[PDB]
């Protein structure tokens, strides 16, 4: 029914917050190599990435890394509808907590050598 | 002929091992007028009467064995250090690092060449539990 319905694809570029897309496609919807657009998923949770583009894509399917893929509640072969959000809004404060079983090693300081 | 041309310095909290007559001794040195060390001289006089007296209860065996007893193989000794010394010395620091130790190792060779005690001794010169399976 609509051309934004797609279905997830493997992927091929290692960077976490990357999606892609083919050429006609993004050229149907008039995207740009910087933009950012926002996929929505099931249990009505969204996730917001950088379109950028790709020639060994399909046609009606989307690349997305693991990342991105799980927290859509996600599988591979299910449907996800994009849309375009120009809503670019800075950021002034950022909270983040770490995962108890992934730190158990590790003590100290974590902004310099993990975020920075 | 211990304390001859030795000039040996002693102190009270020391076990000393002496070899000969097919074998060997430890002592203790249980008291010293200089207090806590000092070396021996001609000057001084050594009784060695009294009743011979236990272990404590932590002081390891010198009939025990060490890297000493072993020879003729320092290259597999030197290898079979290199890969299982640093998971005992320090068990929760590679713990944290995300490298997998090795879990088995597999000994080999012609009848009496010396590989219990190899076991033995890499097993009591580094405070590791050391359990023992016969076939
Ligand atoms: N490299 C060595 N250095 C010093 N003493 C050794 C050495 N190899 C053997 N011996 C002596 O010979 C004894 C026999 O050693 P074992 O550990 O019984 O050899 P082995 O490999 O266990 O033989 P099997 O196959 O188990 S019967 C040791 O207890 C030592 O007294
Ligand atoms: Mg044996």
């Amino acid at each position: 029914n609509r051309p934004n319905r797609l279905i997830v694809d493997e992927a091929i570029n290692e960077d976490n917050s990357v999606v892609s897309l083919s050429q006609p496609k993004m050229d149907e919807l008039q995207l740009f190599r910087g933009d950012t657009v926002l996929l929505k998923g099931k249990k009505r949770r969204e996730a917001v990435c950088i379109v950028l583009s790709d020639d060994t894509c399909s046609d009606e399917k989307i690349r997305m890394n693991r990342v991105v893929r799980n927290n859509l509640r996600v599988r591979l072969g299910d449907v996800i509808s994009i849309q375009p959000c120009p809503d670019v809004k800075y950021g002034k404060r950022i909270h983040v907590l770490p995962i108890d079983d992934t730190v158990e090693g590790i003590t100290g300081n974590l902004f310099e050598v993990y975020l920075k | 002929p211990y304390f001859l041309e030795a000039y040996r310095p002693i102190r009270k909290g020391d076990i000393f091992l002496v070899r000969g007559g097919m074998r060997a001794v430890e002592f203790k040195v249980v008291e010293t007028d200089p207090s806590p060390y000092c070396i021996v001289a001609p000057d001084t006089v050594i009784h060695c009467e009294g009743e011979p007296i236990k272990r404590e209860d932590e002081e390891e065996s010198l009939n025990e064995v060490g890297y000493d007893d072993i020879g003729g193989c320092r290259k597999q000794l030197a290898q079979i250090k290199e890969m299982v010394e640093l998971p005992l010395r320090h068990p929760a620091l590679f713990k944290a690092i995300g490298v997998k130790p090795p879990r088995g190792i597999l000994l080999y060779g012609p009848p009496g060449t010396g590989k219990t005690l190899i076991a033995r001794a890499v097993a009591n010169e580094t405070g590791a539990f050391f359990f023992l399976i016969n076939g």
